[PDB]
């Protein structure tokens, strides 16, 4: 068993120090890894230290930015995390390589830990800009949610009155660093100037509640 | 620089199928430590391959691993619903650091294929009075999920400040997923049109919208 923390949400060129607790298994006598995944993301090899950390390789990516490294009769490894960017972001993994005799890493990775997570950003709590997306027998209109940070926030239509047809899709990371999404709801054209559409966004952590009248 | 597999691949239950890592020759086609690792949503990967021929204890005997070349592939025969999952290949390379694939998602197949609906909306008229532009493309009810958004202002390809959400799975069984084009209200007033293209499963489906 394997358990990461020193993890947390910092600004881009902050530093941040990740340790990861080790048990179960003689440490000193293995190799270990740091693998990162970004949310959505595949997997990338960060960094690797030999049993007695007298080597340690690292990924061209985080060179020569993130240094691995630990001590043996704490237990531990450790990830330091200078000049942090933005593409930094990930859940970063404590990781061990396979060996034994005949340790002699086998060139695979046997173990993890749940892993902790590192959000470098720029924004800082903000309010959503909540524009309307007009509808051109069935019509598709909606709400532009921009430049909200951070998540969730959540989106109702005529206060919960409307849910028939209604598609909040997931929230897109701008290199900015500030969230937005849309919400649509599909509805018969007949009843366009006739029916009153409203969304409700509702931002919590910044307590920022709009409403726009979406029309053609 | 990563080891390149197939952005996903997918298979009725019952059915045999393959993944493709390759590599150079200072990696993959260098040295006999290819690993393979399976993956589910919300979980550490695990090992179902490794010195490119050998599973690990615990493990089906429906995958098998294999190497030519500079191509190591992954195959799971008689696919079952619990294979489902995001498969990662990982190399040695000749400097002695890892690496690892660009990923697959492989998709054991619940219902029949279905194609993307996409609306595209045109920049709204209060974005444009806030000095700022942008094209939301909307894509839904396709299956399995992975999509290639493509824009294109007028015939010309744009790469330049577009972002696209994963897709995400929706109550109805199908995916769904956006794309966003950044612009500057000039930008959007000096071209002709604005073309939206998602291809899914080799096909591609196309929306435009004008000034």
């Amino acid at each position: 068993r394997l358990v990461e923390s020193g993890g947390g949400v910092v600004q881009p060129g902050s530093s941040l120090r990740l340790s990861c607790a080790a048990s179960g298994f003689d440490f000193s006598r293995q190799g270990m890894h740091w693998v990162r995944q970004a949310p959505g993301q595949g997997l990338e090899w960060v960094a690797f230290i030999k049993y007695d950390g007298s080597e340690k390789y690292h990924a061209d990516s985080v060179w020569g930015r993130l240094s691995i490294s630990r001590d043996n009769s704490k237990d531990t490894l450790y990830l330091q995390m200078n000049s942090l960017r933005v593409e930094d972001t990930a859940t970063y993994f404590c990781v061990r390589e396979a060996g034994g005799p005949d340790y002699y890493n086998y060139h695979y990775m046997d173990v993890w830990g749940k892993g902790t997570t590192v959000t470098v950003s720029s924004a800082s709590t903000k309010g959503p800009s909540v524009f309307p997306l007009a509808p051109s027998g069935t019509a598709a209109l909606g709400c532009l949610v921009k430049d909200y940070f951070p998540e969730p926030v959540t989106v109702s239509w005529n206060s919960g009155a409307l849910t028939s047809g209604v598609h909040t899709f997931p929230a897109v990371l701008q290199s900015s660093g500030l969230y937005s999404l849309s919400s649509v709801v599909t509805v018969p054209s007949s009843s366009l100037g006739t029916q009153t559409y409203i969304c409700n966004v509702n931002h919590k952590p910044s307590n920022t509640k709009v409403d726009k009248k979406v029309e053609p | 620089s990563a080891l390149t597999q197939p952005a996903s691949v997918s298979g009725s239950p019952g059915q045999s199928i393959t993944i493709s890592c390759q590599g150079t020759s200072n990696d993959v086609g260098g040295y006999e430590s290819v690993s393979w690792y399976q993956q589910h949503p919300g979980k550490a990967p695990k090992v179902v391959i490794y010195d490119v021929s050998k599973r690990p204890s615990g493990v089906s005997n429906r995958f098998s691993g294999s190497k030519s070349g500079n191509t190591a592939s992954l195959t799971i025969s008689g696919l079952q619903a619990e294979d489902e999952g995001d498969y990662y290949c990982k190399s040695l390379t000749s400097t002695r650091r890892r690496v690892f694939g660009t990923g697959t998602k492989l998709t054991v197949l619940g219902q029949p294929k279905a194609a993307p609906s996409v609306t595209l909306f045109p920049p709204s008229s209060e974005e444009l009075q806030a000095n700022k532009a942008t094209l939301v493309c909307l894509i839904s009810d396709f299956y399995p999920g992975a999509v290639t958004v493509a824009w294109k202002a007028d015939s010309s390809p744009v790469k330049a400040g577009v972002e696209t959400t994963t897709p995400s799975k929706q109550s109805n069984n199908k995916y769904a997923a956006s794309s966003y084009l950044s612009l500057t209200p000039e930008q959007w007033k000096s071209h002709k049109s604005y073309s939206c293209q998602v291809t899914h499963e080799g096909s591609t489906v196309e929306k435009t919208v004008a000034p």
